[PDB]
């Protein structure tokens, strides 16, 4: 669903995500690891599940779904994978510089 | 313990002078009979409870008076079975002597409250029919 | 808890039959469809459709159909009858499929979206 | 008219929604033959006739046909009432021996399978010391091989068979569900009506309408229609896990039978029970097949299109397909026909591709005696045979149907004949109806006082 | 045919305005309690439906009613729960409505009329022995 | 005085645990004399 | 100790003293379970 | 009828075999079949 491809941070900083598409249909943030099972980080656009801290916050008012994220620990570098049912996003590679 | 259990306990005053009984009657008036392979004992339980209230209500209901809780009746009292001073009989003693005391004079007191509860009823008709 | 496990990956010669199996205990399985998931090294995730293990449904891709035939075996004593094996037979691979397999699921009562996965099993081809 | 005096009023009408256990009725038409020569009639409450239905008005009540109770406890009454029904009947369980079995004598050709296996085993008579040979008949779908090859029944090491009683009969029969004194059934009466949310108009009853409940995956056989428009009963229509229910207005008559001529025969088991077999096949062997009218069943298809355009834009493509796998009964449509099961494929319906802008169509049979009907783990009942020629016709009401999990902007949006379980097959019958409990005791401040 | 019917039914006028409810009150309070497998439970339904009727029946008893259909209790009501003006509070909103309103705020209205009621027994039972 | 472990039945492990319990039937409508008058 | 009439010499003595006492118990023998077939659905459970 | 042995332990005079080895026959789902399986008892359920 045309993510980017990757994107660098400094920790501390406070950073938002877009995902394009998904027409209105509610989507969903997966947290990858590299070679690893991505788990569930953000379903509904409202809510996350326990574990997580709560400098990950998401929404959707119109079509994109726009996720933010606090004060990035140094250590959270990643990829991103963006849900809508059936499909999967574009995801995107998130470094933090140390 | 709070006074919660005095507005919503259970026996919380059973012991006590009669005088401080009758100030809490709802905690036992209503705590009475609210609260698959057992089910036989589950129907059980629940006919036996539901019986048991409803045969009280009736005994209530075939005297003067259905939901007054506290029933006063026009008939006089024997004074051979209590015989005790009608001054200090509401502050002193409790209702665990009181059953003591009157136990071996049992099952006469609701006949004689019966009959002239009837009869009571009869005068009214009477009355009444004839008004 | 939910314990989900796979096996049978490895390499293979263009033209054969790929078996992969995806053992599942822990909870109840009648429910909880089985959802494959193929991820493709150097692209995002993409999906190949999914069984139901009530009665064997499937529902597959745009892609897939005529490809894949995904099988299931259930309990037969009730001794245990919250053990399946969900397979996934895959037959007459292109050279370009060398991927790695999940058999992910769903919530309590739903399918969408994927909360548990595996720890995936590659397939390369040669 | 300061002063605000609080009282309590009963009979206050006033309801709440609640989960509740509701109550069964049987019609006088069960009723009419008695001492159990038919099922579930006699574990019923007889029906109230000309029920007081009022008209309500001004009340506008929600219903949600996916998250509602009344229905997922009706398909535990009646597996309950099923399975309390084989208690005393006859068991299979000495049968398990080695069939040493051959094929009929047919002119079958290559392709052409022989339906019928004729296969000859041993028993044991009522006297203990002795046993018999004894030969009979099965379809191709009761015989697996072990090694003159000998075969066993299929589900033998799966669990114990249980035989069901001659006497009863698995048709249908009417049901009604009352609620017990205290709660009502609200049933709205929109025209169109999509099923959740709010509904305009309703209706307060103390009984429902006539259900009947029939097993059937794919197609639901003799069912209650729709009013005006070919409903599409799924809101949640852009997820593709979930079935879609189509309800069309003007049934579809589907006429189906079996033209061979079983001959019953029985055979002693033990000390009160007999084994109920087939005997000689007489006359003609064919294959048992269903009819649907073409000029209707097209019709019929190309509304049905009409009505799932509106859900998923003006111009887009529509192609349907046969199912793609599964069971053997859910792969294709089952039903019960004269008290014995058809897994009757339908390969031949659900063709057609149907872009933006009378030959009798057939279709073949596979015949199954013993049976795993709603997966019972540890449950598998021998249907004995009918004596005869056995014939069925019957009202094609509905689809049930699953989309294609189609990635980037899939246009020909495929679908499927999904069967599923046997609860959506009830779910399009109790959709109307949702269960309120009264709750009397009203409270509420005007002005007023007890006086002495 | 007839009015007889109308007035007869169940929940005929339930989503009208309370003046209607107020006009029928039998169709509720008649049509509540009448109206080898399965017996069990038609035997646990109407056991449930006799309990939740007496329940019922006596939570308006421990009140200063049994069987009036129409209690007026002699306590105030607070302002800041119904809010709404009582000169028009007969005729525009719906029961439909005041349960809704009321859902929030109870389970205590029910307290404050029976410990008040309970009093009102105490001190005219006091009264009335007195004299 | 010597002692032995005797097991005995299964009840005495149970009567261990409920000694402190005793159920009574609540038994309402009491009876009393004073002094009232139903008036009319 | 409860019992009141510990004299006669039939009714067995309660005791219960107030600080428990740990016991530790096990089988260190390794059994291996195996399934064998008894009928038509039902397994007995021997050891192997 | 378990024909039964002795499990072939470093056992002692004192220590008797704690685990019997017997085998027997068994009716399997096929009901002119017979097998024979090995199970190991503990020696306070077999009685000579
Ligand atoms: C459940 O019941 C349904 C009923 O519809 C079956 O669905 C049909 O299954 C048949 C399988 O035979 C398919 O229909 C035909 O498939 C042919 C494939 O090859 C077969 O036929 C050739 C002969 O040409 C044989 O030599 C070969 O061995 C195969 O048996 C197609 O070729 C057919 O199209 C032909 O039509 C005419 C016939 O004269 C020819 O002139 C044409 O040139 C063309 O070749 C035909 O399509 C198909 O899968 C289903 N058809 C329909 C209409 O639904 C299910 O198969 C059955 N379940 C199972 C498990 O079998
Ligand atoms: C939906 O409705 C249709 C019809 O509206 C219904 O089709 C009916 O199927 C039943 C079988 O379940 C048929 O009943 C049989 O009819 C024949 C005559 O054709 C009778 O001879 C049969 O009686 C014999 O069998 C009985 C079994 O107990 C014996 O007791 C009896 O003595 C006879 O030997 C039997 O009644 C019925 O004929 C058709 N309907 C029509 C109009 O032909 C269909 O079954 C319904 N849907 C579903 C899913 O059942
Ligand atoms: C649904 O409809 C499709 C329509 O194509 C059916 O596909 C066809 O199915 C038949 C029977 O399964 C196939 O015949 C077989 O072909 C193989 C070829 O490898 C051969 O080995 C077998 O002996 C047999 O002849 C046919 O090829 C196949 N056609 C296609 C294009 O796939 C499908 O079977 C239908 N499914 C159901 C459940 O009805
Ligand atoms: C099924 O097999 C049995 C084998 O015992 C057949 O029984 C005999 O079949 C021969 C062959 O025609 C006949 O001549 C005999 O008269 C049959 N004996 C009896 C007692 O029936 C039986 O015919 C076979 N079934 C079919 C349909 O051919
Ligand atoms: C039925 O039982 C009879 C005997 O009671 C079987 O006849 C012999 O069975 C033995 C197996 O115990 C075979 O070794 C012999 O070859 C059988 N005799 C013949 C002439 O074949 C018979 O096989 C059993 N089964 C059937 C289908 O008759
Ligand atoms: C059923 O339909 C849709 C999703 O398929 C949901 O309805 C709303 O759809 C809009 C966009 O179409 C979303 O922005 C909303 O978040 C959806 N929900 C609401 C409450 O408006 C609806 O939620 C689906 N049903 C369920 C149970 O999720
Ligand atoms: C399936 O059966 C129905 C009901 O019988 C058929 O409808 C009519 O049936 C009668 C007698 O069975 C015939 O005389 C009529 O000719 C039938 N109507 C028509 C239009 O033919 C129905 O036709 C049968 N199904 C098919 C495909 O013929
Ligand atoms: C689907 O319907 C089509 C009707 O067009 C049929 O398949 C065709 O049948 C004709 C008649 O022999 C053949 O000439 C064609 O080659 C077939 N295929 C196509 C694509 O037209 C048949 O009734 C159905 N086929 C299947 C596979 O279900
Ligand atoms: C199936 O075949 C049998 C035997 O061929 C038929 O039995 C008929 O039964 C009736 C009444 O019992 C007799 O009057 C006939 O004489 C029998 N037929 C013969 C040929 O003897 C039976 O009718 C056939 N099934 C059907 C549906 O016709
Ligand atoms: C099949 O469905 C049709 C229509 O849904 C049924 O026809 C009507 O059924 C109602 C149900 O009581 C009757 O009141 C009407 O008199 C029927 N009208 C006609 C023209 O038949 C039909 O009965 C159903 N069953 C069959 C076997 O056709
Ligand atoms: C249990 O407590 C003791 C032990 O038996 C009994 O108490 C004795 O009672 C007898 C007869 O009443 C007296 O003569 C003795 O003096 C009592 N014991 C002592 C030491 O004074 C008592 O009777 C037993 N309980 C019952 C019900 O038998
Ligand atoms: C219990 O007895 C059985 C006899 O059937 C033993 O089974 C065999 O024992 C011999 C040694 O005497 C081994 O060489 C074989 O490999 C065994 N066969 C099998 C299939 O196990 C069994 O070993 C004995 N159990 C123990 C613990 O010794
Ligand atoms: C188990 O059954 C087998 C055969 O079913 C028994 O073996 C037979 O035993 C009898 C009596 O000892 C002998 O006369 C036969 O010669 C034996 N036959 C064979 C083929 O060995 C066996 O004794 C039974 N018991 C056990 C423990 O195996
Ligand atoms: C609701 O509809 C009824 C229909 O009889 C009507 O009498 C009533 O006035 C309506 N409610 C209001 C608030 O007008
Ligand atoms: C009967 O059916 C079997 C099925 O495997 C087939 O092999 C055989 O040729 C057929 N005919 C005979 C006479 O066995
Ligand atoms: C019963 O045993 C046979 C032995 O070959 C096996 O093939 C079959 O799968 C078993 N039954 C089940 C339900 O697995
Ligand atoms: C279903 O139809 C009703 C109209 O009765 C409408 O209010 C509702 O929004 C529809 N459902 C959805 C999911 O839009
Ligand atoms: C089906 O009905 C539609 C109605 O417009 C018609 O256009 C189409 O030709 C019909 N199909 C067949 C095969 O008769
Ligand atoms: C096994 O135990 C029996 C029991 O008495 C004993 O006689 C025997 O010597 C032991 N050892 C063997 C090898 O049987």
């Amino acid at each position: 669903l045309t993510q980017p491809a990757s994107m660098s941070a400094s920790p501390g900083q406070s950073v938002t995500i877009s995902c394009s598409g998904t027409r209105h249909i509610i989507s969903a943030w997966f947290q990858q690891y590299p070679g690893k099972p991505p788990k569930l980080i953000i379903f509904d656009d409202d809510k996350r599940p326990s574990g997580v801290p709560s400098r990950f916050s998401a929404s959707r008012p119109g079509d994109t779904a726009s996720l933010t994220i606090s004060n990035v620990q140094p250590e959270d570098e990643a990829t991103y994978i963006c849900n809508t049912y059936e499909f999967f996003g574009g995801g995107t590679k998130l470094t933090v510089l140390g | 313990v709070g006074i919660g259990a005095v507005f919503l306990g259970f026996l919380g005053a059973a012991g006590s002078t009669m005088g401080a009984a009758s100030m809490t009657l709802t905690v036992q008036a209503r705590n009475l009979l609210s609260g698959t392979v057992w089910g036989i004992k589950q129907l059980q339980a629940r006919v036996l409870a539901v019986e048991r209230y409803l045969r009280d209500q009736q005994l209530l209901g075939i005297w003067g008076c259905s939901g007054k809780l506290i029933c006063c009746t026009n008939v006089p009292w024997n004074s051979s079975w209590s015989n005790r001073n009608l001054s200090e009989i509401w502050d002193n003693m409790t209702w665990l002597q009181w059953d003591k005391e009157i136990s071996n004079y049992t099952q006469i007191i609701y006949g004689l409250l019966e009959e002239s509860q009837n009869q009571q009823e009869k005068n009214e008709q009477d009355l009444l029919a004839l008004d | 808890h939910v314990q989900l496990v796979q096996s049978g990956g490895g390499v293979k010669k263009i033209g054969a039959a790929v078996r992969i199996s995806c053992e599942v205990s822990g909870y109840n399985f009648m429910d909880q469809f089985i959802n494959w998931v193929r991820q493709a090294p150097g692209q995002g995730l993409e999906w190949m459709g999914w069984m139901n293990p009530i009665y064997g449904q499937v529902n597959y891709s745009w892609r897939f159909q005529g490809r894949v035939t995904m099988t299931r075996q259930l309990s037969q004593d009730p001794d245990d009858p919250d053990w399946g094996t969900a397979f996934m037979e895959l037959r007459g691979l292109r050279v370009d499929d060398t991927a790695v397999y999940y058999c992910a699921r769903g919530p309590s009562g739903e399918n969408y979206p994927f909360h548990y996965w595996g720890q995936g099993v590659r397939v390369v081809v040669s | 008219a300061e002063n605000l005096w609080v009282t309590v009023y009963y009979g206050v009408p006033v309801w709440k929604d609640a989960e509740t256990t509701l109550f069964c009725a049987s019609d006088a038409k069960a009723y009419e033959t008695e001492k159990h020569n038919v099922w579930a009639t006699h574990a019923c409450v007889p029906t109230d006739p000309n029920p007081q239905e009022i008209h309500l008005e001004n009340v506008t009540e929600e219903f949600n046909m996916w998250k509602n109770n009344m229905v997922e406890q009706m398909h535990t009454d009646i597996i309950s009432l099923w399975d309390q029904s084989l208690k005393p009947c006859v068991k299979l369980t000495p049968l398990c021996v080695t069939l040493q079995c051959t094929n009929v004598t047919n002119n079958i050709t290559d392709d052409m399978r022989g339906e019928l296996k004729n296969c000859s085993f041993n028993m044991t008579t009522e006297l203990r010391d002795k046993k018999q040979k004894v030969y009979s008949l099965f379809y191709r779908l009761d015989v697996v091989q072990i090694n003159n090859k000998e075969y066993r029944l299929i589900n033998c090491n799966t669990s114990a068979i249980t035989q069901a009683c001659p006497k009863v009969s698995f048709e249908p029969i009417p049901i009604h569900y009352c609620a017990p004194a205290g709660f009502a059934i609200l049933k709205c009466k929109d025209k169109k009506f999509n099923g959740t949310g709010p509904c305009p108009s309703v209706s307060t009853v103390q009984c429902t309408h006539g259900i009947k409940p029939v097993v059937s995956t794919q197609l639901l056989l003799n069912g209650s229609l729709a009013e005006e428009e070919v409903m599409i009963r799924s809101e949640n229509i852009t997820n593709n896990a979930k079935n879609i229910l189509v309800q069309f207005n003007t049934p579809v008559q589907i006429n189906c039978t079996r033209p061979n001529n079983n001959t019953r025969k029985s055979i002693r088991i033990g000390p009160g029970q007999a084994f109920y077999a087939t005997g000689d096949i007489i006359g003609d062997i064919r294959q048992a097949h269903c009819n649907v009218s073409k000029a209707t069943w097209n019709e019929t298809l190309g509304k049905v299109v009409k009505q799932l355009r509106k859900h998923f834009g003006n111009n887009t493509i529509i192609r349907f397909a046969n199912s793609s796998g599964g069971d053997l009964e859910v792969t294709t449509h089952s039903f019960n026909c004269g008290g014995e099961f058809f897994y009757c494929n339908t390969s031949g319906l659900f063709n057609s591709t149907w872009i933006s802008n009378n030959d009798s169509i057939t279709l073949p049979c596979r015949i199954k005696q013993i049976i795993n009907m709603w997966q019972r783990i540890g449950q598998a009942m021998y249907a004995p045979p009918i004596q005869g020629v056995i014939r069925c016709v019957s009202n094609i009401t509905g689809l049930i149907l699953t989309r294609d999990g189609g990635s980037t902007n899939s246009t020909t949006e495929t679908f499927r004949p999904g069967g599923g379980d046997m609860r959506d097959n009830w779910r399009s019958e109790l959709y109307k109806y949702k269960v309120v409990k009264i709750e009397p005791l009203g409270v509420a401040p005007t002005r007023c006082k007890r006086r002495v």
